Parts: C-alpha cells; structure tokens; sequence
C-alpha cells in the first residue's frame, strides 16, 4: 500500500471556481476510494 | 491509525520552515512594510501563511496569476534577493515620494520595498528605458506593477502625459499594460490600484523595461538558489520550537503506523491518510 | 439495483424546480421577451435546461464568464429582482429605442428587458456617470454590456463620438472595457454584437459605471436572497406535477434500493449509481 | 458504501475542451472504479 | 475488466502548470488505484 | 502481462502514422519552410511529435491557444489543404519581400508558407478588407498572425501607418489585434515577433479580415475531411516499416495479455495499464 494517492494543496481565484470544484471532488473522490480500499483490506 | 498529533509547527529534519506569520506570499515577495521580518529569508523546508493574512496587498489592488507563482514557489526552497535597479539611479523621474498611507510604517506614509512608484519630476515624465541582463547561474523572480488612478486629473498630476504604456519584454515575454482609469469604491482608503506582474528571467536573458507613465519599476528580484520538494501549507498554529519527520497543518505526527486521521494535506515521510473512525 | 423511473420531473421535497423551458439561463437573467415567463421567480430547489434552448442571447454575442455564473447559479435557491437604475432617469441619453429585431415581442422589435441600449440624444452623447451603493442585506448579481458595431459610420451614428469606452468599478472590480468593431456574419439578421458581464456586489459596496458610448446599462439588478444546495440540470422533460426525494434527467426516483442505474447526475437523497446491467 | 463518489454536472465553453474532457474522464473514471467495486463486493 | 481507465496525453502551456499538475496527478491516481485493484484480484 | 514491445512506431491496421520527424504541430500547420515534407499529408492513423522539436516557430513568437488546437487535432485524421487568399491577389501590398533569415530555406531568408507577411507600398498600406466564404462541405481550419515590431520607426517603416488593428469576424468569432511594440531579447536573430491565431470556419460562415498594418494573412487554410479517433503521442522514435493493432510511445505491442507494463499512453486494442512488475 506505499504507492496510495497523496493530496496535494492547490489554489484557485474567485473566478476559478468550477476547477476549485473539480480539483475538491477528485482529492475527495480519491481519499474516499482508498479509506474504503483499506477498511476493506483490514475486513 | 495515528489519531495524535503535537499540536504546533515543527522543523522538517532540522530545517525550518518560513512562517509568514500576519504577512501573505504576496506581502513578503512585494515588501509590504508590514513584512520587514521577512527582506531576507533563510533556506526553509515548507511555507506556512494563514487562510486570511492581515498584511497582503497594503495598496489595493491585484496580484496578476496569483496562484500559478504560489505553485511555482512550493518547489523553490531559498530565495536570495537582489538590487536589479537601484532607486538612486532615476535622473529624470521623482523617486522618493511614491508612498501612501495604505502602505504605513510605523504610522507614516511608506510602500511596497522592492518596487518603487515613479513620479514626474519638472512637470515632465521622459520615457523609461531599462535593461537588466541575467549574469547570475540562476533564474531569476522579476516583479513590476502598473497604477491605475481614478481619473483623467489624477494622470495628468502624477504622470504627465495624459495616455501612457508599459512595455516589458524578455526572450519569452512580449507585454504592453495600459492604466485602467475607473471609478472605485476606497479600499485603505484608496480608490486607486495597484496591478502587479512577474516573470522568471533565465540566465543569460535580458529584461527590459519602457514607460511613459503608470510604471511601478523593479529594485529588488529573487535568485531561485534552491531548487527542490516543498509547499504552501494553511495553517493558523505558530511556530513550536521542535523537530519533526511528518507536518500537518493541524500539527505534527510522530508515529510509526502505516495509516492516519488528521488531515489530508501533509508533508514529510508520512503515513497515508483515510477517512476512518 | 433500481432501474426504473418515472420519466417525469417533480418537486424536491413539495419544492418546485424552476423549468425554463425554452430559454436559457442567460435568455432569462438578462430577460429575453421571449422569456416573460421567468420575469419574477419564486424559490426553487434545482433549475432545468434544455441541451440547446431556442431563446438565449437574442441579439447575437456573448455572455462574459458564463459558465462561472452558472456555477454560481447552483448554490442558489431564490432571487429577487430589484431596480438600480431606473430607465426614466436617462436625461441626456435616448433610452427607449434601443430595441431590435433580432429580440422581438409579439413581432415588434423589443430587446432584452433587464438591460438599457442606451442611444445619443441631439447628435451628442455627454460622459455617464452612475453609482449604485448595495444598501441590501444581501449580495447583488449586477448585469451590463457593450455594443460592438460594425463600422465606424454606426458608431458615430449611434454614439456619436467615434472613440469610446466603458469603465465599471467596485472594490474588487476595474474593469475598462472599448468596443471592438469588426465586420461580420449576419446572425439573427444582425452582423453587430452585444457582449455581457456581471459582477456580485457585496453589501454596502457600490458599482460605478461612466462611459462615452456603447453601453449596455443595467436597469435590473438580482438580490440573491436565499443561499443552499441547488443545482443546473440538462434535461428535455416537461413538469410532471409529482413529487420527489430523488430526481434523475431522465425521470424521478422512487426506491428503497441501496443502488441505481438511471443517470450519473442525481439531485436529493438517492441511491448510489452504478452501470451495471 | 454511503460515501461513494457523486457526479456534479459542470460545464465548460468551447475553448476549453481539454478540461471538459479532463472533468469528463474523471467522473467517468471514478464511475468505473465504485462500479467495479460494488459489482465484485457482491462476488 | 474491460472498464479499466485508460490514460490520454493531454497538454498545457507554461502558466496552466496547477492544471497540468491536477492532470498528472489524477492520472496516476487512477494508474495506482487499478495497479492495486489488479494485484488484489489476482492475491 | 506483457513486457515486450518492438521498439518501433508501426501502421495502426495498414493505416500510416503521421511522423512530424524534428517538425512540432505549429512548423507544420503554419508551413515553416523547414516542413514542406507535410505540404500536402496524407490521411493518418496517429501523430508523432518529439519532445522538442527543432523546427516549430522559426520567427520567434507565440502560437495562440496552441493547445486546445493540438486538442482539436486528435480528434482529425485528414485534413485537406486550399488556397482561400492567393498571395496573386495583393494589389496595393507587397506580398513577395516578407521574409526573414530566422526562417530559411536552402540558406535563403524565407517565411511560413501558409500565411503572408504583407508590408506596404509605394509608402502606403491601404485599409485591407477580404472575405472568404466556406463553400465546401467541410469545417476549415483557417490561420492567421500579427506582427508585433521592436520600435514606433519599424512600425512606420514597414507599415506607413503608427496605430494599426487587425480585426477578424465570422459568425462566433469577433476579434481586434493591436500589435505591441516592446523591446526584446533577439531570438533567432530577431526581436521582433509573430502572434498566431486560428478559428474554425463552420459550413456557409464567411471570414471576414481587415486591417490597415502588422497583418500576417493567410493563403492556405486546411479543410477538415476526415473526422475519427486519433492521437498526438510523444516519442523519439523514427518509422519502423511494420504494423500494429497496438502502439505505445516505446514501441509496438503483439500481445494476447490482458494486462501490460510498458506505457501508459496507447492507441488501438490494447491490453490495459499496470505499474507492476
Ligand atoms: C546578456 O549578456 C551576455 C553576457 O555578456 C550576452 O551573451 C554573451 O555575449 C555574446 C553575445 O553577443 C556571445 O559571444 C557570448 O558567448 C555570450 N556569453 C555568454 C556567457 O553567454 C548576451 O547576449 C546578453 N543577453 C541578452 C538577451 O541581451
Ligand atoms: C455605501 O453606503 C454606506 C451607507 O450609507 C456607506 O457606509 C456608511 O457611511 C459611513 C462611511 O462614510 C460610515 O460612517 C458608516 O459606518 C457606514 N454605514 C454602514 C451601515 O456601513 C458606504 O461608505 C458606502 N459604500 C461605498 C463603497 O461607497
Ligand atoms: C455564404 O454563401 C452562401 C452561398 O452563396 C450564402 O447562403 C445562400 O444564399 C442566400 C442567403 O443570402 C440563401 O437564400 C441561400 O439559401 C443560401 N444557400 C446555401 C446553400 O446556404 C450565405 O449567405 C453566405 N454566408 C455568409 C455568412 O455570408
């Protein structure tokens, strides 16, 4: 499991708000997948 | 599961980080007069600056692709500032009252420190015409801004000429600002702004700056010294005196499981981050 | 693993969601005649939108960061429409032919009704100046636009003075915008161009706008009263006059199933998606 | 499983096509990940 | 396994570096995820 | 899963690859002198282009929105090049002297080959208005740049005129290009640059160019034809005479696997991508 997702702290302006939006859903979107990888791993 | 952490800012193997304290990325690499803690930095491991700092932009204004010079900073380690246009060498235009008391210094009327506001001197404003060649190993972090007054009056007072440019070319680069005269609710006080601009200058190119007006000109730019794996970290904690392996914005982790709970966005040899309970 | 559904749109929880029917976002904000219906809205839960609605930017152009807005849009549940600049107020600038037939009502040519095409008066076109202070509770979506002609005989026609421009200033916004003349393709039977922005004006700050010509002045401006989870949906379906916990592009959900086969993009409490068969 | 990804609909304009597809294959992406998964939870 | 994510190059000028940056990292993201999904399936 | 590849780029089912060899999208589109190889190219499987290839703009500049063009391309297969201004028609321009050394050929100062570089007179540039009408079937791909000088005297010089615009119009597309005089860093001997711009002309829409100075035009623009899966892919490697139902950057894959190791980045029926080893 060393090779597991690792969010990175990106910035975005006022006017950047659907990239901000897409970057959020994808560092979430990949933290979701990986807890539930590794509570499935442990059951 | 770590489920503890320290609770404060740590060094990342002996090497500390740059705190920001009150100031932004913005203040610091502008000089703010707020931020003289900051006019030469050593070497740090990671950039720590708050989620609203109180001392960022002290005249109004805009900072133009902010947040591409934020990443481009969160893989440089140390800046080593530079005079690539020293203030004494303006003949021909006003160089030592372009301040304001946005910008105070111990309550008196002062500026951003690495860039100096040209006025017109004998009521006249010859065109600039500046060069810097890069004759340094290193890339350089060149930082120039253009004034936007709040109207026709205000132009003509301060810079003379009633319609003005600023050209700034490189090898690379191939720009020409014009001030935006608007009308504007006072921000500090001001109802004038400020717009700021950079570039990295790679060694063996030339810079080279002409105006007729508006031009907020270079003294000081940044030799990028260290190269290297670092980042912006948003946090509100100070500095804690330790030492550490693994930082979060939350604080630091000293632990020896393969997973933890706190917080996401960590730096270090770490453990990997899950939602879990 | 549900995999039927209604094929109808409902309410959200006895909400009902704001079908535009024919028009657009920017048909409707800007207020297109053919769009009337939407005039003044009541609270919704979610808005939907054909794939290509007939009734968008009558008079040809463009809407300025449209898809921010629209983004912007899904975030809120109910505006209320108030008046900033009253059309009667114009003294010095004709105000009430500034209408084509590209926007007809009933086959007389009318224009988007939020918005003033603003006109010169005894061949002269005097400097605007007008400010509006935010004296709302609330945050305002302010709208205005520029007139980009299509040769220098209509500019001079219509505004009089052959160089001109806009300038539209807040405590974050300097913007200066100058019209663009080109020689275009007829759409809707007009080769000149109508171009829009918007800005949200925080409480108590206050927008000034000045120009010699080529503007597009607000009259209507929105109150954004009710802030909460919404959303913009592509659909082609009709109002159902059902109701809802879960809504699909495709129709409504009702199911006690953990999962769902219907349509990626769900709004409300719903079973998670798959596409398995 | 109740935190599995959700697609939002984002919406991009013609001169930026490359993170329409970007968005596209991201949401996609994560679609064929929960997919899979839920149909080998029941194998 | 026929729906597995499959990687397109996609490219992005010198000052679109976070986007270029967001890229990169979910298209590894992926890469990982069914690295791992795949080396799983067979233990 | 497989391991083994054939190190070579083949056909991708007795379809021929496009191979730029040291050309980059934009030497080729725009005709730099270096790339009459691709003057007229046949239908293609895939594009290959090399990391940095040494032929791209060899006057020194900037080709706009570069990216989503090379975007546009990998959804292409054959493009069909026509003759929309003939460099003949010219009349009150000199079309035949704008050329540089910085684009050669055999030695001789040249210039891209699908454009023009028009310079005046007989110390005259009379306004420029040109149409084309997209007769064909077919979406066209048209190209055209603006000259940006190094000082007012080469303006005057080459253009009579000291304040100059290109403006552009189809039935989407509503463009003003003013040129911007800075000083520059000589690359490939020249400090001057070239700004390319490209849009797609629909069927039925017509273009619409006028401009009184600094007009790159075009001559050749590209008829869209065949429409299809395709790719941009980044390698090294030269043509290797064989063929494929699998390729990769490294070289192709003859494989009944389910699973490979080799890159990331295929095209065609391929086994799919693991880091493993
Ligand atoms: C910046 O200065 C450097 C150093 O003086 C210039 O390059 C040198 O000078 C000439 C070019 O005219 C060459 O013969 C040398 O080989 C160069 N030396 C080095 C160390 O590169 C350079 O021309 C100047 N750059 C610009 C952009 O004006
Ligand atoms: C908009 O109007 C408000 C209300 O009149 C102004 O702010 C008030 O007036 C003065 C500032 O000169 C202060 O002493 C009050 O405290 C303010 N009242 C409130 C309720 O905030 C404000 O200056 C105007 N804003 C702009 C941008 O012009
Ligand atoms: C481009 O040329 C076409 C063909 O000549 C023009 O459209 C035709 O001409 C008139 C419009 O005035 C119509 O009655 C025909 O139905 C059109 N024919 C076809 C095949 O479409 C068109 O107007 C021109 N386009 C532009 C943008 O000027």
């Amino acid at each position: 499991m060393n090779t597991q997702f690792e969010a990175v702290g990106r910035e975005f302006n006022n006017l950047e708000r659907r990239i901000e939006n897409l970057n959020k859903k994808m560092e979430d979107g990949f933290l979701d997948v990986w807890t539930y990888n590794a509570e499935l791993l442990v059951l | 599961l770590e489920k503890t952490h320290n609770g404060k800012l740590c060094d990342l193997d002996g090497v500390k980080p740059l705190i920001l304290r009150d100031c932004s990325v913005a203040g610091w690499l502008l000089g703010n007069p707020m931020c003289d803690e900051f006019i030469n930095v050593p070497e740090w491991s990671y950039i720590v600056e708050k989620a609203s700092p109180a001392n960022d932009l002290c005249y109004p204004g805009d900072f133009n692709d902010y947040e591409e010079l934020k990443h481009l900073l969160s893989r440089i380690n140390h800046f080593e500032k530079i005079q690539i246009i020293p203030k004494s060498s303006w003949s021909n235009h006003e160089a030592s009252s372009g301040v304001s008391s946005a910008c105070p210094y111990l309550g008196k009327s002062s500026f951003f420190r690495n860039v100096v506001w040209l006025i017109k001197k004998n009521s006249a404003y010859p065109t600039i015409k500046r060069s810097y060649n890069n004759t340094n190993q290193e890339d350089l972090l060149v930082l120039w801004g253009i004034h936007h007054p709040n109207d026709a009056a205000e132009q003509t007072k301060l810079y003379q000429n009633p319609t003005t440019y600023i050209s700034v070319g490189t090898s690379t680069l191939n720009q020409r600002l014009v001030p935006k005269i608007a009308t504007r609710s006072k921000v500090n006080g001001q109802s004038g702004r400020m717009e700021f601009f950079w570039t990295i200058l790679k060694p063996n190119d030339a810079i080279n700056f002409e105006s007729n007006g508006n031009f907020i000109a270079p003294e000081y730019a940044y030799k990028i010294v260290k190269k290297g794996d670092s980042a912006i970290m948003k946090s509100e904690l100070e500095y804690g005196n330790c030492n550490t392996k693994c930082q979060t914005p939350m604080g630091a982790i000293n632990s020896s499981m393969p997973f933890h709970n706190i917080h996401p966005l960590t730096i270090g040899e770490c453990p990997k981050y899950v939602k879990s309970n």
